[PDB]
RNA sequence: GGUGAACUAUGCCUGAAUAGGGUGAAGCCAGAGGAAACUCUGGUGGAGGCUCGUAGCGGUUCUGACGUGCAAAUCGAUCGU
RNA sequence: CAAAUGAGAACUUUGAAGACUGAAGUGGGGAAAGGUUCCACGUCAACAGCAGUUGGACGUGGGUUAGUCGAUCCUAAGAG
RNA sequence: UAUGGAUUCUUCACGGUAACGUAACUGAAUGUGGAGACGUCGGCGCGAGCCCUGGGAGGAGUUAUCUUUUCUUCUUAACAGCUUAUCACCCCGGAAUUGGUUUAUCCGGAGAUGGGGUCUUAUGGCUGGAAGAGGCCAGCACCUUUGCUGGCUCCGGUGCGCUUGUGACGGCCCGUGAAAAUCCACAGGAAGGAAUAGUUUUCAUGCCAGGUCGUACUGAUAACCGCAGCAGGUCUCCAAGGUGAACAGCCUCUAGUUGAUAGAAUAAUGUAGAUAAGGGAAGUCGGCAAAAUAGAUCCGUAACUUCGGGAUAAGGAUUGGCUCUAAGGGUCGGGUACGAUCAACUUAGAACUGGUACGGACAAGGGGAAUCUGACUGUCUAAUUAAAACAUAGCAUUGCGAUGGUCAGAAAGUGAUGUUGACGCAAUG
């Protein structure tokens, strides 16, 4: 809704700052494991619903 | 190219609507240049883009 | 009333082009120009006057620009020379056929 | 917003202390047809409203804007 | 021992929406007939949980389509209002 | 239909046609809801039940400016 | 917070007969009033925008032939001043031969008509804003930042038009259609002030500041919910031309799309549309499905009836085009009975005409005679039953006079009816 609320806006800008890939350097380092983000969202797939 | 954006910045810029709005296909890499509303008016102004007529609904039959 | 409302028509260009008959284009005026609804019937109400290069009509009765311009482009179209000459208003009633 | 029609208000209007900009603008307009007058308009800005002489006479013109005081900024356009 | 009235049921509070026609209620104006009482006629007017019928709301029939569907209830015509 | 783009075009872009919605629209805005889908650039592995050079996809960014619009204030059914 | 203006040796203003007017023109406690603040429908009036339309100033289209032609631009915001109003109100005067007057019938000795005024500023007009803007044209200088230079942007008309707003009214109800914050005003007359000065910041001008949060976009045959880019569902504003009664259907303008996996062929059976000689329900549980009817005008219309209906009953006829005819209106006066200009669409006739066709597409009732049943309008089994079921008005019965009836609560210094009182509340048929 165009009339949201701070705390609404809040979890926007939170829910977009994690919307994110990993960084091809930490993929790199010793006994990393971990090679893909696995907690991405779309807006299709997956509603924060909050 | 694809000049959507060009098409509709022209509409926005000369006031008709993009069905309207007619680029020339010689210039396509004039118009894909084109890439802001200053642009586009420079274009419209050298006739590189051009408003096309409105489609005549006339009223004669009516009179 | 028996105000004058004058339209002058520049053919200098097509003149020296060489494509124009300034006489025959005048003649046509006052041959199809109809006063009331018919042709012919200008009592002496408007008046076409010829200088060899530019074309003047004098008018008292009901007379435009809209139907000079319409006159004109009539002609150019029964002698083909639309393409080639526009019918183009410098000043108001000051009316002029640019080829270029 | 706010028109003037006296020269008296107006020259009293111009001597209020908050006046920073004159503007006078230039009217061609009609009186009869074949008369098309000369309309000039004086545009004393004020802080709260912009107020507006006109005068359509070019002598009367011509002597307000030669008694209006150098001082003031004017904008003839 | 807890969670639900975002569907839906029912109140309440505050908002919004609903072409064009048919009929012609009370009230009012004039006229005719008549001894009278009164009776009659023509207008006007614009009532109704009135009526034909869009939007809307619903869902009669085809027991039509579909029926491993567009859809865990939809689609089309025909319908109720 | 043609041209351009491209390794590749039924599907992209431009032009020319032919159409449709037909102002209780397939138009122009909003409410709830969504949450960045908006816009540009690059790009096609997966997705768009054919294709794809296109995209609401993927990658990187940019973008939402108020004394006057709204909240904020008031009270309603009510909650407490 | 100062200057001007206003107000004083009659300290807190004048004018108007009055309605009331003005630039101001003290005003505490206390009290009161107003605005906020209100339903819906109908017709009428006024305005805005849109539609339509004439001349003129530009641009575009057609031009075998015709058309002074077809399409398009000619715009004015918030805000300031002056002015403009139906309704109301004042003054004079005193009315039946009652008069005024609305589309609608109400008003007048509680003072009508008439004459003269006052007011509200919805609304409109002029000016300022503001042509310097916007738009339409023409031209100039060109890997040029990109601009600059000339013109124009004018004047009308109409309406049962559409939509919106407004006003004065009328109808409806056993229904009479929020509250509060806020703002103003009045009543009263506490306090204070005047002759070298004061009173207001409700007159004009002037100075300062205005924080926080939202703001992109979709809003749906792809941005929401349905497992999905699902034929489903989901609130609302704006709304051009023609036909037509019509935000019907059908065709167009502005705007927007051209998105639904495609190519070839045209077998059976399908799904959706149709047409059929003669018969005309013989089909079938049953006329299911389909057809027939259908708009408008004129004519005619039965039984029955709760007199309102039935009723568009039943049943007939007409309908095009073209050329005419007729009727229906608004704006000025003889020295204080004769005429002139224009929009505009309704209705009724007359010829003529044609492959007897004409609501020519679209759109668009089948009807009648009965029986059973429910009075009706309305409601329900979302997703197999819309019904004769439920509701209903009407009728009747029952309880209760408040320390009460009916019903809640584990209790309660607790509750619903109840902001109620037998013309009420409660419980039933």
């Amino acid at each position: 809704a165009a009339q949201k609320s701070f705390r609404i806006k809040q979890k926007m800008a939170k829910a977009k700052k994690q919307n994110r890939p990993l960084p091809q350097w930490i993929r790199l380092r010793t006994n990393n494991t971990i090679r893909y983000n696995a907690k991405r969202r779309n807006w299709r797939r997956t509603k924060m619903n909050i | 190219a694809n000049l959507r954006t060009q098409k509709r910045l022209a509409a926005s810029v000369v006031g008709v609507g993009k069905r309207k709005v007619w680029l020339d296909p010689n210039e396509t890499s004039e118009i894909a240049q084109a890439n802001s509303r200053n642009a586009i008016r420079k274009l419209v102004k050298n006739g590189t883009i051009v408003k096309k007529a409105v489609t005549v609904h006339s009223k004669s039959r009516t009179r | 009333q028996k105000i004058a409302k004058t339209f002058t028509v520049d053919v200098s260009s097509p003149t020296e082009n060489g494509v124009f008959d300034p006489a025959s284009y005048a003649k046509y005026l006052i041959d199809h120009i109809k006063v009331e609804g018919a042709v012919g019937n200008l009592g002496n109400a408007v008046t076409v006057t010829e200088d060899g290069t530019v074309v003047t009509v004098v008018s008292t009765a009901k007379f435009s620009g809209k139907y000079l311009k319409y006159l004109t482009k009539k002609y150019l179209k029964k002698n083909q020379l639309r393409d080639w000459i526009r019918f183009v208003s410098t000043k108001t009633n000051e009316y002029r056929l640019a080829f270029y | 917003a706010r028109e003037i029609t006296d020269i008296k208000q107006f020259l009293e209007l111009t001597r209020r202390a908050d006046v920073k900009t004159a503007t006078v603008k230039i009217n061609k307009k009609l009186n009869k047809a074949g008369k098309p007058f000369r309309q000039t308009k004086f545009k004393v800005r004020g802080s709260s409203s912009l107020y507006t002489l006109v005068i359509n006479d070019a002598g009367k013109a011509k002597k307000l804007i030669q008694s209006l005081p150098p001082t003031l900024k004017v904008n003839r356009l």
